C-alpha cells in the first residue's frame, strides 16, 4: 500500500527490495553497491533501459511491485 | 515434501489446529515460500496470535528474514499491528534493531506507519 517490491540485479547478483514508494533510490543502489564492496557511483542503475538519478522515488518513476533495476559497471 | 506449503499455508489461512498437526507431523517450522517467508512471517503479517506463539514454541527462527530482508518483527510492526504479537516475538528474542537491505528496522516501520503502542513497546 505504501511499500513496493523491487528486484535490483547485475545478470550474476538479484536483491529484493521491498521500499517506501517515496524513498529515495539512493539507498537502494547503495546497498546494492556495498553488497559487491563497491561505491555506488561505480554502477550504473537503469529503469526501463532509463538511467536513474539516485534522488529519484519509486513514485517519481511510476514503478510496480517486481520491477527490475537493472546493475552494470560504469565505463563497461 | 510438501509439508512446509501446508504449514505456510495454514500460517496464511489462521488455522492453529492444522498448524499444531502439521508440526506434530515434522513440517519444517522454517520453512520459506517463494518469497523467503516463513510460517512465522505469514502468521504476524495477518495478525495470528497463537500460530505465532506455537511457532515459537516449537523452535521457529524469530530472526529469520525474508528476501527484503525483513524479519517478523518488521511485518508485525508494518499495516495492522497487533502488539500483543510484536511483544511476543521480542518476548522470544526478536532483534529489535534489525535492519532489512537499507537499514529499515521495525521501529522505523512502526514510526512510518504511526502505530504508537508499537513504537513506544519497541523503544
Amino acid at each position: 500500500e505504501t511499500h513496493i517490491n523491487l528486484k535490483v540485479s547485475d545478470g550474476s547478483s538479484e536483491i529484493f527490495f521491498k521500499i517506501k514508494k517515496t524513498t529515495p533510490l539512493r539507498r537502494l543502489m547503495e546497498a546494492f553497491a556495498k553488497r559487491q564492496g563497491k561505491e555506488m557511483d561505480s554502477l550504473r542503475f537503469l529503469y526501463d533501459g532509463i538511467r536513474i538519478q539516485a534522488d529519484q522515488t519509486p513514485e517519481d518513476l511510476d514503478m510496480e511491485d517486481n520491477d527490475i533495476i537493472e546493475a552494470h559497471r560504469e565505463q563497461i | 515434501s510438501d509439508l512446509g506449503k501446508k504449514l505456510l499455508e495454514a500460517a496464511r489461512a489462521g488455522q492453529d489446529d492444522e498448524v499444531r498437526i502439521l508440526m506434530a507431523n515434522g513440517a519444517d517450522v522454517n520453512a520459506q515460500d517463494t518469497q523467503g517467508r516463513t510460517p512465522l512471517h505469514l502468521a504476524a503479517q495477518r495478525g495470528h496470535l497463537e500460530i505465532v506463539e506455537v511457532l515459537l514454541k516449537a523452535g521457529a527462527d524469530v530472526n529469520a528474514h525474508d528476501q527484503y530482508g525483513w524479519t517478523p518483527l518488521h511485518l508485525a510492526a508494518h499495516a495492522n499491528g497487533h502488539l500483543e504479537i510484536v511483544e511476543v516475538l521480542l518476548k522470544h528474542g526478536a532483534d529489535v534493531n534489525a535492519q532489512d537491505w537499507i537499514g529499515v528496522t521495525p521501529f522505523d516501520l512502526a514510526v512510518d506507519d504511526g502505530n504508537e503502542d508499537i513504537a513506544e513497546v519497541l523503544q
